[PDB]
C-alpha cells in the first residue's frame, strides 16, 4: 500500500516548514511557493489515502458503523486516531487565532476527509443520519420546553402557541446574520419543535431590529457573517457544514429517533411541515432554506438574492435546490451573476407561495398555519422530499460540496472581498 | 409593417401577422394618425416608446396582442386567413362596428386632429431636422 | 437468526386475540390498546424479517426469478409459502366483508412486503417487469379485437379507428369514478391498444355521461369511488398498486413481451404515443393520468386538482411538470387548476372551446406516427423518470398509502361522501 | 465459452454468405430483402446477448485492464480487429461509405450495439467517457502556436483569444454553420484550445457573417445537421453523432481532463471554464442543443429555436429539465418552434437584444464571468443538474438508438427529399 506512510512523511514536510519559516506575512515569494507545494503534496495524499482507505477509516472511528457520531465528534477523533490526516483541536485552535488571511487552511483537511466519507456507500449514509439525530442539547432542554412553551435562545427565540413551534430568528442588532452560535440555535430550536408532542407544525421567521436603519422592522436574514469570515470565525465543520447535515436537513427528512414508540418501523424519523415569512428581505444563508419550506410567505416589499459566489463562495445546497424550482437559466442568473429576485415580480413564483401588503401579513401567515395539519399531509410531503430529491442526490452533492467549499474558504479572492465589508 | 403600414393597422377589423414580423413608427414627422388612434390600442406610456422613442414592437411578444389579433407560423398563415375572412360576413357585423368605430373615434375627435395635424405636419416637411435626416437614406 | 420465530410468535399473538376479542366496536379502550400493540409489534417484526430476508423470500416464490409473478400472484403465493407474513385470500375476504373502519388492516401487512420486494435491486425490476407483462385476459381478446376494432367492457369502451386505440371511459352513472374494475379494464384495453399491430396511437377521452346534472356532457374522470373506499372495497394490491405497475407504467413503458418478433434485442416492449382529452374535469386519480401522456388536451370550461390518502405517483411525478411550490399547493393544499389560467399549460398542451375540440383532438392523432416519435418519446421518458427513481417511489409508496388507508382521519371522512 | 461467441460468429457467418451470393440492394426480391434481413437481426441480437455477458472482459482485453484511455474512433477499429464479426472493421465501413445511406446494410448498428453495452457497464463506461474528455492530440498539436499567436484557422471554426476570452466563431459561411465531421473535429479541437490556454478565461460561441445570397452579410448561428451529407452517407455514428456528445459538448460541462502536471489536480483532475453563446439568425437541431450546456445565452429580437427522424442528440436528456416535460414534447416530439421575443424563450435564453444592441450586451456578458467562484459554482450546479450516472445511461442507450434512427426508412426518405 505505502499511502499512509507517504502522508505521514509529506505532513513532516509541512509541519518542518511551518516551524522553521517566518510567520505567513513576512514570507518572500521563494518561501511562499515552498510552503504550498508541500501543503499540496500533502493534500494531494490524504485524497489519494482516502480513496482506497475511507470505509476502513470510518470502521475504526464507529466501530463498524454501530456508533453514530456528529460532525465535530467525527473530526477530532480522525484527528487522533489518523495523525497528519486531519488538524487537531489544538492545531485549528491556532488556526482560528489568525484572520482568514494568514491563516494556513487546514480545514481543507476536513473538506477531503468529509468529502470521502460523504462519498462511501456504506460510511455516508450513516454519518447523515447521526447528523439527523437530536442534539444532547434539545433532549436536555425539552422538558422545560413541554412544560414552559418557550425557550430564548441568543441567535433564536422559540415559543409553542396554538400548535405552532414559533421561531423567531432575533438578531435584531445585525439583521440575523448566520455564524456558529445561529446553527447551534437553529438547530436546537428545529429539535425542540420536532421532539414536542403539542406542535403540529413549524414556523420561521425573523424578529423586529433595533438597528437604527431598521428599528421596528422585521427582517428574516441578511446571510453569512462578512465581518466574522473575514476574521476568520466561520467553521467549515461547525458552520458551512453542519447547517446543512443538521438543521436544513432535518427540516426535510425530521429527526431520527431511537426504537422508542409505536410507528418506529414505518416512520423511524418525527417530521412535520414547515411554514417561512419573509420580512424585509432574505440573503444568501437565509434565502437558501426557502427551497426547503412547505409553505413560504413574503412581504410584498421584499427581495431575495444569493450574492455569495461572486463575492467569495458557494451558496450551501442552493446550487442542489435551485435548478429544481427555477429551471437551469434562473438559477445560474440568480447563482452565478447574482441576480436580485423582488416578492412581487413574476418569477417570485418559483420561490414563494403568497406575497401579500405589510398590513395583511400577519394574517396570512396565521391562516397558512391552519392548513397543514393532517398525517395526510406528513405522508404526501414525504413522498415529495423523496422524489424532489433522493438520498444518493443529497449526499453526493455534499461530499463535493465539503471540499469544494472549503478550497472557496481560502480563496485568494474571497479573502479579499470578505475583508471590505 | 413600418410607418404608415403600421399605421393602417389601427383601422382595421381584424389583424393577423406573421410570428416573424414586427411593427414600427420609426421618427422627423408625425406619424399620421397614430397620435390620434395609438393611445387607445395601448395605453399612453406604451403610444409614446413607439412614437416618441421609436420602439419595435414585435409579432410574438405580448403587448403586440395589443395590435394583432393573431400571430401564427410563416407555413399556417395563409390558411389561418382564408378562416378569418369566412368570419365576417353578417349585416350585424356591420351595424356592430359602425357603433364601435363611433364609441372609439368620434367625427369631433377625427377633425379636431386632422385640423392640427394639417399644419404641424405641414411645419415638420419643411424644417432643419427632417430635411437633413431623410436625405441620408441610403 | 431467530427473525421468522418471532415473527411467528407475534402472529400467533394476533390470531389469538382476534379469535377472543369482541368485534371491532364492541371493544374496550384496554382491549383496543391490547390489539394495536399486538399489531405493532408483529408489523415491526415482518420489517425486520424482510429487511435482510426479502430476496430469499421473493426467490422462493419466483424460482430465482425465473417466473415472472404479477402483484395478485406474488402476495397470495407469499401467504401460503409464509404463513403469517401476509394475509390469506381467507383473512382478506373477512377484511373485505367490513367497512373500512371495522377492519383490522392486514393489507398493511402487503404494505410492509411490497416495500421490500421492491427495495430489492435484484427482485423490484423483476416485480416491475411482471406487471408490464400483458394480461391473460388482454391475450385472450387480442384475436377478436384485430377482428372487429371494438371491445366493450363495464368501464372502458375500446375502438380501432384510423390507426387510433379509442379508449372512452363509459361509467355515465358516476362521472368515471375508479374502483378494482376499471383497472382491469383499464389495463386490459392499454393491452390491446400496444398489442395490435393496427394501432399507431392511443387516445384517453371520457364518455357521455348520462347522470341528471352532466346529461349529455363529457366528463373525464372524478376520481376514485369513494363510496367503495368507505365500505372497504378499494384494494391497495388489486387497485392502488395494481393501476401504478400496470396500466399506467405501461403508458410510459410500453408492454414486454417474448422474444417472439424482430427488433425485440433493441426494444423488449411494444410502446406507443398517447393523447388525452380532458372534458369537464380531471380530479384524483384521473388528474395523475395527466403526467404521463405525450399530448394532453382539455376543454376551456376544464379543472385539474388531487383532493386523505396519497394521491399516486403524482408526488412522484408533478414537481416535474410544475416544480416544488405548485406541487405542494395541489397535493398538501389542494389548490384546484382552471384550463384556461397559464399555469395549466404546465400539464395541458392545448385548451380548447368545447365547439372547437373534436376537431383539435383528431389534429393531434395525426402528429405522433414516426417511428421517431417512438424513439424520442423513449429517451424523453428515459430522462424524465429513470427506472431507479419509480422504483424507489412505488416501494415507499407500498407502505406509506398503506397506513394512510386505514388511518382513522381517512376512515371518517371517505365516509362523509 | 458460454457458446455465444460460437453463435455470434455463426450467423455473422451466414451474413456475409447471403451479401456475397445475394444481388445489390436495389436488385434484390422481397424474399431476398426478408431473408437478408432476418440474418441481419440475428446477427445484432446476438452481438447485445454476448456484450450482455462479456462486455467487461472485451473492454478491459482492448484498454488492458481500464489503463490506456482509448477515444471512440480507435475503440470501435480495436474492437474489429480483437472481436471479428462484433463490429465493422474498416474495410467493411469504407464499404458502407461509399454508398447512399438507402442502400447501406446498417453495419454502423453493430457500433450502436458495442457502444451501448460499454457504456451500461459501471467499469467500462466511466473510463470511455473520462477518455473522451482528455485533450485531442490536434489541440496539444496546435497549443503553443495558440499561445503565442492568440488565433487558429480552422475550416469550420475560427478560434481567437481577446481580453481573455476564447472567441469561437462558426463560419461555414456557404451553409449556415451546417455540421459535418470536420466542424466537429474542429469545434472539439477549439474548444480544447480555449480550455488548456492558461490566458483564457471565458468561453464565446456565436456564429460568423454569412456569404450565401439569401443571408449575405448577416450572422447565423446554426442550421443543425447537413442533410445532404446525412443522406448522400456522410454523417458518421461514432466519428459525428457520438463524438461530439462525449467530446466536445461534454467538455463544456466538465472540461478537459489534464493527466497530474499541475497543482489542484487531486481536487480538480479537469480544467473547466464558463461559456457564453449568442445566436444570430437562428439555432436549428444541433445547434439548439447546444445552449442547453452553456451558463449564459444572448439571443437577437428576431432569432428562433427549433428541434426538428433522428433523435436530437443530448436534447432529450436536458430540455425538460430547462422546460418541462409539456413543452419539452412539444419541441421534440411535434417540432414546436420557440421564437426569441416569445415569454417561453426565457427558458432558454437570458437576453433577447435588438440586433443593433447585441454586440455591446454580448461584451458585457464576457466580463461577468471571471471569478474562481463561479468555477466553483458552475461545477456544484452542473453536478446536481446532470449527474455521471445520469449522462451516462442516457448516452448508452442513445447510441443504439440513434443508430437504429441512422437507417430507418422514413429517415432514409425524408432526409433525401434536399
Ligand atoms: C441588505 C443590506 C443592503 C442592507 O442595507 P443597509 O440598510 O444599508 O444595511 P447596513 O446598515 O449595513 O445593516 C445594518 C448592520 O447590520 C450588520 N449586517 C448587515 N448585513 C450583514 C452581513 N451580511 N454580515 C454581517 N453583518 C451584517 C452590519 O453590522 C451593519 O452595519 P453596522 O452594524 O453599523 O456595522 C446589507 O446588509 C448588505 O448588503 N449586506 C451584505 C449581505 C451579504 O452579501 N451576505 C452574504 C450572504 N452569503 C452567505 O451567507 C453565503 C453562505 C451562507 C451559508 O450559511 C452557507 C453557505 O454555504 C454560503
Ligand atoms: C425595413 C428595413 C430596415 C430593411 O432594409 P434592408 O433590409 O437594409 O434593405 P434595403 O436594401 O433598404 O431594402 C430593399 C429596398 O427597399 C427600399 N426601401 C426601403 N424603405 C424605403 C423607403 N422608405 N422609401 C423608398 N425605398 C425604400 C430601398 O430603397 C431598397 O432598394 P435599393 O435602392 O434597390 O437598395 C429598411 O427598409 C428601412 O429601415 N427602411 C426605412 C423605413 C422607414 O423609415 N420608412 C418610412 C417610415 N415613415 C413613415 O411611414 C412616415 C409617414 C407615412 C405616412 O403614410 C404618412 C405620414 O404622415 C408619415
Ligand atoms: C365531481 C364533483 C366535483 C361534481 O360536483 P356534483 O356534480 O355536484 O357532484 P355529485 O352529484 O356527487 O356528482 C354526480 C354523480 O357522480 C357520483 N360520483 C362522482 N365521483 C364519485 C366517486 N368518486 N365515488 C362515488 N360516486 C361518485 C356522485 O355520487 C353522483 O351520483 P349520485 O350518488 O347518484 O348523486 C363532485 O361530485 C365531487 O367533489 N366528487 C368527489 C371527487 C373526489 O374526491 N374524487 C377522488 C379523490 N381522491 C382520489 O381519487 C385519490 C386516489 C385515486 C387513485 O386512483 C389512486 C390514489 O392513490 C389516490
Ligand atoms: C434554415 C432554413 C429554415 C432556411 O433556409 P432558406 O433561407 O430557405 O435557404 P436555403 O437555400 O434552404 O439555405 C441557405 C443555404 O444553406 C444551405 N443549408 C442550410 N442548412 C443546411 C443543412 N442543414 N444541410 C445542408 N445545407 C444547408 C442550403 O443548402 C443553402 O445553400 P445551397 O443549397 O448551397 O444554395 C432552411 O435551410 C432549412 O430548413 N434548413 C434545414 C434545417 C434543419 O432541419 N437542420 C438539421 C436539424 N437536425 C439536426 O441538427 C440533427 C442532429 C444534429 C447533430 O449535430 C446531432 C444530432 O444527434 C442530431
Amino acid at each position: 500500500d505505502g499511502l499512509w506512510a507517504a502522508l505521514t512523511e509529506a505532513a513532516a514536510s509541512v509541519e518542518k516548514l511551518l516551524a522553521t519559516l517566518p510567520e505567513h506575512g513576512a514570507r518572500s515569494s521563494a518561501e511562499r511557493a515552498e510552503i504550498a507545494a508541500a501543503h499540496d503534496a500533502a493534500r494531494a495524499l490524504r485524497v489519494r489515502f482516502l480513496d482506497t482507505h475511507a470505509d476502513a477509516v470510518y470502521d475504526r472511528l464507529t466501530d463498524h458503523r454501530r456508533v453514530h457520531l456528529r460532525l465535530a465528534e467525527l473530526v477530532e477523533a480522525a484527528a487522533t486516531a489518523f495523525p497528519g490526516l486531519v488538524p487537531t483541536q489544538q492545531q485549528l485552535a491556532v488556526e482560528r487565532s489568525l484572520p482568514q488571511a494568514a491563516k494556513e487552511g487546514h480545514e481543507i483537511d476536513q473538506g477531503i476527509f468529509l468529502r470521502a466519507v460523504l462519498r462511501s456507500p456504506l460510511a455516508g449514509p450513516h454519518l447523515l443520519d447521526a447528523m439527523l439525530r437530536p442534539t444532547p442539547r434539545a433532549l436536555e432542554l425539552l422538558p422545560e420546553f413541554v412544560r414552559t412553551g418557550e425557550v430564548e435562545m441568543e441567535a433564536v427565540h422559540l415559543e409553542r402557541r396554538d400548535g405552532v413551534a414559533r421561531l423567531t430568528m432575533c438578531r435584531d442588532d445585525r439583521l440575523n446574520a448566520e455564524d456558529g452560535q445561529q446553527v447551534d440555535d437553529m438547530e436546537t430550536a428545529v429539535d425542540l419543535a420536532l421532539l414536542d408532542p403539542g406542535v403540529r407544525v413549524g414556523l420561521l421567521r425573523g424578529g423586529v431590529m433595533s438597528h437604527p436603519r431598521y428599528r421596528g422592522k422585521r427582517v428574516f436574514s441578511a446571510g453569512i457573517n462578512l465581518k466574522y469570515l473575514s476574521q476568520g470565525g466561520i467553521s467549515l465543520v461547525d458552520f458551512l457544514m453542519r447547517r446543512e447535515l443538521g438543521y436544513i436537513h432535518k427540516l426535510v427528512r425530521g429527526v431520527l429517533t431511537n426504537d422508542d414508540r409505536p410507528g418506529w418501523w414505518h416512520s423511524p424519523r418525527i417530521e412535520k411541515p414547515w411554514v417561512a415569512a419573509v420580512d424585509g428581505f432574505a440573503i444568501g444563508g437565509g434565502a437558501q432554506l426557502l427551497l426547503v419550506f412547505d409553505r413560504v410567505l413574503a412581504s410584498s416589499d421584499a427581495y431575495f438574492s444569493l450574492p455569495a459566489a461572486k463575492e467569495g463562495i458557494i451558496p450551501g445546497a442552493a446550487n442542489l435546490r435551485l435548478g429544481r424550482f427555477a429551471g437551469p437559466r434562473v438559477s445560474r442568473q440568480v447563482i452565478l451573476e447574482g441576480r436580485r429576485i423582488w416578492a412581487k415580480e413574476p418569477e417570485a413564483r418559483l420561490l414563494v407561495d403568497e406575497v401579500v401588503e405589510p398590513d395583511e401579513l400577519d394574517a396570512a401567515i396565521e391562516r397558512s398555519l391552519t392548513r397543514l395539519d393532517g398525517d395526510a399531509v406528513l405522508a404526501n410531503r414525504r413522498m415529495l422530499n423523496l422524489a424532489d430529491e433522493s438520498p444518493d442526490g443529497f449526499r453526493a452533492y455534499m461530499a463535493e460540496f465539503a471540499l469544494m467549499q472549503a478550497l472557496r474558504l481560502y480563496g485568494h479572492d474571497t479573502i479579499d472581498k470578505v475583508g471590505r465589508f | 409593417a413600418i410607418g404608415g403600414g403600421a399605421q393602417l393597422l389601427l383601422v382595421f377589423d381584424r389583424v393577423l401577422a406573421s410570428s416573424d414580423a414586427y411593427f414600427s413608427l420609426p421618427a422627423g414627422i408625425i406619424p399620421g394618425a397614430a397620435n390620434l388612434r395609438l393611445g387607445r390600442f395601448a395605453g399612453p406610456r406604451v403610444s409614446r416608446q413607439v412614437i416618441l422613442e421609436g420602439r419595435r414592437i414585435w409579432a410574438k411578444e405580448p403587448e403586440a396582442r395589443l395590435l394583432v389579433d393573431e400571430v401564427v407560423e410563416p407555413d399556417e398563415l395563409d390558411a389561418a386567413i382564408e378562416r378569418s375572412l369566412t368570419r365576417l360576413d353578417g349585416d350585424a357585423v356591420l351595424a356592430n362596428r359602425r357603433m364601435l368605430n363611433l364609441a372609439d373615434e368620434s367625427p369631433d375627435g377625427f377633425r379636431a386632429y386632422m385640423a392640427e395635424f394639417a399644419l404641424m405636419q405641414a411645419l415638420r416637411l419643411y424644417g432643419h431636422d427632417t430635411i437633413d435626416k431623410v436625405g441620408r437614406f441610403g
